[PDB]
């Protein structure tokens, strides 16, 4: 697929996210049967974010990076959409790859959302309203979306609409999940005078989303809030 | 307060490798066992329906889904169960086999070895172009980018990585 | 010098510590100005720690190791003795090793001991009892005092005697320093199927304490309690 | 929301050098010179007042002089203490920048960990005294092939050496 397909009201959209307020259809592309691809800036999942300038309060991590014009024009968001996929393809290309990705297509957010035990009925937050060639729109179930980065370009994270305050995540049904993500940043480590400086590849860091994801739709993920401490052997 | 680390069992369990060692056996098996009861509550809601709202789909088609999903065993009567050993596996699959250190050693590149990372260099790439970046080697691609990491080091690769 | 060699008052002697109630003397070797080796387990210089015991509640460290017979014969003592001596040579043969010694025997703690501005006095706990051939006793200045492990016998470490609350270690006075060291025990750590299992050279480790020692006998060390967060990139 | 991360102690990093003497800022530094070099100012003032000295165990010049020897002081032609700020830097250099664990690892030529923070459990029974165990000059790497690759460090080839607890 390239940006300036056009839409088809089934692969290729533009669509609307439920619960994001009044936010103006976004074109979206369906790269694999659950999964679908934003080239967007999030400014929709985060209630608290719908914009793209640097917090009041510089965030307290080693490195962050604004730039409100990035991902803002056809082409930036045409290489955005084909770097995701080559990373997707990347994955698939390896045995572990096609497992966690038949994993996470499998993974169907639970039909937990009748009050009524005789009844099953989908969550509808495990959504996305996709626009139709007429002008409709259809409400279609989805596992997983790649979006483009909120304000700090460089953040990279899975998340669900908003925060899981049904606990979706961590109770065996599974929620729609949402990766932050950029194929045009990676981060630099060193390892090995002789210190070589090496670059993260991007494929390691999607599947570490997709992992997040995986875990995140079968329900089994464990609280991000959940830290402990591990004392050193003090000299 | 002692000098160490701070860190979460999410990130420990997705990145794996080394890192995974600090979640004890103790809470390894209580996340198990609880998980274990989540997807027993999952198949407990299946049994009790008996009907399907909405007209996107069957009972019997989305009953399915949800036994391939969660691999349930299914009796003669249509009853789900969650077998022991296809959820230890399955478990074991989703929390340890899918993990960062497993990809790393099927790329075969060159990463860092725990999750945490305090670095501040940050680059821009461009992976679409085959000559910068391909599905089947990465970065690594067969000049001698394919040696030691080469097309992975920022200096010896610099053209691909541009500093932010 | 060996452990059986015969007490003459200056270099080998029985000694006590100051402020070290009721403990019996102990033997002490001067192995060079300023510097002294005890042999024993220090149940001396913490008065929260008088004996061997492991702790009611565990350390909540990667490891520990009881053992309340070590260090308790002549043997060991000769044995501890000259594995230190021969620690301290092997810092010595280096050019950083010939400085940082040289170091610590001009640190002498400050004789800033007197209440009264126009009169300089010693601090008396920078000094050790020294029993003479006749039984008599001098008060002698020090600056180092290597001595065995406390209950947990892999734990090392520099110290004052109880716990500096003159803050002489951090107001440029400096105090005598302890250090909980044997040369009988080492770390491993694991580096480079084909993880290498080496073992930390304990000339390293002495190098170590000997530096927090420096730092703590010319009073710029900074408080061990002092700890601060870094925050990793999170993704 | 507590993060991921490090808690680390600024002793602790100062002592152990290299690359985790990175993680004190160059504000925290400085302001932690300044302080030190307040202190020894502190102590010239001290010598500077005293007159006379208590005890018979030695005489106030002598006391004076092992204090200038050890801060480094300037002293004036009436016998006045300074501190000399570019005295002091070296001193304060030599003393938290210079004798560092990385400085002494690089001289000895061993192999060693990269951080002060050690999450190891395995603890070894050692025996130094010996010479055919260990040297002055060459720690276990002595001149067998215990010389390359840091093998003498090695507990599994030079296994007679570590005996795990
Ligand atoms: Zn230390
Ligand atoms: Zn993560």
């Amino acid at each position: 697929m390239a940006y300036k397909d056009p839409v088809n009201g089934v692969d290729i959209a533009y669509i609307k996210i439920p619960n994001a307020g009044q936010m103006q259809p976004v074109k979206a592309f369906k790269i694999h049967n659950k999964i679908w691809v934003i080239p967007e800036r999030d400014t929709f999942t985060n209630p608290e974010e719908g914009d793209l300038n640097p917090p009041p309060e510089a965030k307290q991590v080693p490195v962050s990076y604004y730039d409100s014009t990035y991902l803002s024009t056809d082409n930036e968001k045409d290489n955005y959409l084909k770097g995701v996929t080559k990373l997707f393809e990347r994955i698939y290309s390896t045995d572990l790859g096609r497992m966690l990705l038949t994993s996470i297509v499998r993974g169907i957010p639970f039909w937990g959302g009748s009050t009524i035990d005789t009844e099953l009925k989908v969550i509808d937050t495990n959504c996305i309203n996709v626009i139709q060639p007429d002008g409709s729109y259809r409400s279609e179930e989805l596992n997983l979306v790649i979006i483009g980065p909120s304000a700090d370009i460089i953040q990279f994270e899975c998340k669900s609409f908003g925060h899981d305050v049904l606990n979706l995540t961590r109770n065996g049904y599974g929620s729609t999940q949402y990766i932050r993500f950029s194929p045009d940043f990676t981060f630099g480590f060193e390892e090995s005078l002789g210190a070589g400086k090496f670059a993260t590849d991007p494929a390691v860091t999607l599947a570490h989303e997709l992992i997040h994801a995986e875990h995140r739709l079968y329900g089994i993920a464990i609280n991000p809030n959940r830290v402990f401490k591990v004392n050193t052997n003090a000299y | 307060e002692m000098s160490g680390l701070e860190v979460s069992f999410e990130e420990l369990r997705t990145f794996g490798g080394h890192d995974a060692k600090f979640i004890d056996s103790l809470q390894e098996n209580e996340f198990r066992l609880y998980y274990y009861n989540k997807f027993k509550d999952v198949a407990s809601t299946l049994n009790k329906a008996k009907s399907i709202i909405g007209t996107t789909a069957s009972l019997q088609y989305m009953k399915n889904v949800f036994k391939e999903k969660y691999l349930l065993s299914e009796d003669t009567s249509g009853k789900f169960s969650v077998d022991k050993l296809k959820f230890d596996k399955l478990y074991k699959m989703l929390t340890e086999i899918y993990t960062e250190d497993n990809f790393v050693n099927f790329f075969k590149v060159i990463n860092r070895k725990t999750y945490l990372n305090f670095d501040k260099a940050v680059f821009r790439i461009n992976i679409v172009p085959d000559e910068n970046y391909t599905i089947k080697d990465g970065f690594n691609l067969k000049a001698n980018l394919s040696t030691n990491f080469n097309g992975q080091n920022t200096e010896i690769n610099s053209r691909n990585f541009t500093r932010l």
